[PDB]
């Protein structure tokens, strides 16, 4: 959306597209989707305490 | 030289840049490439072939009603959904949204003729 | 976007921010991937096979 019109992608998606950009593969984020959901959730919750 | 930063030379993703001169300063002509003509397609994370899981190399899993195709996320170019278009990376329970489909072979046609 | 400069958005490997608007300010929010768990093993640079 910052370089051209915006293009829906879903969020584990684009979060695949953003692990691959490190240099770790999709099948990383796909196949523990859930322990990374649990992770930023709890890192959002001990930067808001 | 072709940056990557974002915004830095330009909306869009950077191709090239023109020096000119200007009074008491320069004047830079950026050249970058914006994307156009959207389509929505169905998407997957991966396809499960024969108890295996096969995620795309380099590209995003796109469905125009009835096939599944493989293309770059940056531009529509269909291709069909090879081995090595993809790579197997275990089997068909910890992916959630792996559509079932085929993964042609582009060996076995030939071995078996 | 994603940047690849280092430690340019947070500690460890940029995955994406978030902004917040703080009173003459904005607070970037840095989510980003850190390795964990390292074990050892025995490397080569190459492999000879015949
Ligand atoms: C989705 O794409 C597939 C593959 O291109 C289309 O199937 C082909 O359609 C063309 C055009 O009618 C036919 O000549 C081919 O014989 C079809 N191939 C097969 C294997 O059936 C398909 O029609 C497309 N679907 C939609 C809804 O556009
Ligand atoms: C994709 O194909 C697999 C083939 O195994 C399907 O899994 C089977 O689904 C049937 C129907 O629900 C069950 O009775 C079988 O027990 C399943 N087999 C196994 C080995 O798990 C799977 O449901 C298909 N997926 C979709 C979305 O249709
Ligand atoms: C990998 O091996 C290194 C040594 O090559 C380990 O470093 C040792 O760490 C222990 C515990 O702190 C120290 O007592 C040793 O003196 C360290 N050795 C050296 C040579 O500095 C390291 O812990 C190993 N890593 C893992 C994850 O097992
Ligand atoms: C395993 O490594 C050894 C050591 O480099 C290789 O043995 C050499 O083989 C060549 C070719 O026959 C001989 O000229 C050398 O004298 C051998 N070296 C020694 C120290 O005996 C061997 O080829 C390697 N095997 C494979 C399959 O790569
Ligand atoms: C389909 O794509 C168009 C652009 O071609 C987009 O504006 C629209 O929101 C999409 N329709 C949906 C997501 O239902």
């Amino acid at each position: 959306f910052g370089a051209g019109p915006a293009l829906q992608i879903p969020f584990p998606m684009q979060m695949a597209y953003r692990f691959n950009g490190i240099g770790v593969t999709q099948n990383v984020l796909y196949e523990n989707q859930k322990l990374i959901a649990n992770q930023f959730n709890s890192a959002i919750g001990k930067i808001q305490d | 030289g072709q940056s990557k930063r974002v915004d830095f030379c330009g909306k869009g993703y950077h191709l090239m840049s023109f020096p000119q001169s200007a009074p008491h300063g320069v004047v830079f002509l950026h050249v970058t490439y914006v994307p156009a003509q959207e389509k929505n397609f169905t998407t997957a994370p991966a396809i499960c072939h024969d108890g295996k899981a096969h995620f795309p190399r380099e590209g995003v899993f796109v469905s125009n009603g009835t096939h599944w195709f493989v293309t770059q996320r940056n531009f529509y170019e269909p291709q069909i959904i090879t081995t090595d278009n993809t790579f197997v990376s275990g089997n068909c329970d910890v992916v959630i949204g792996i559509v079932n489909n085929t993964v042609y072979d582009p060996l076995q046609p030939e071995l078996d003729s």
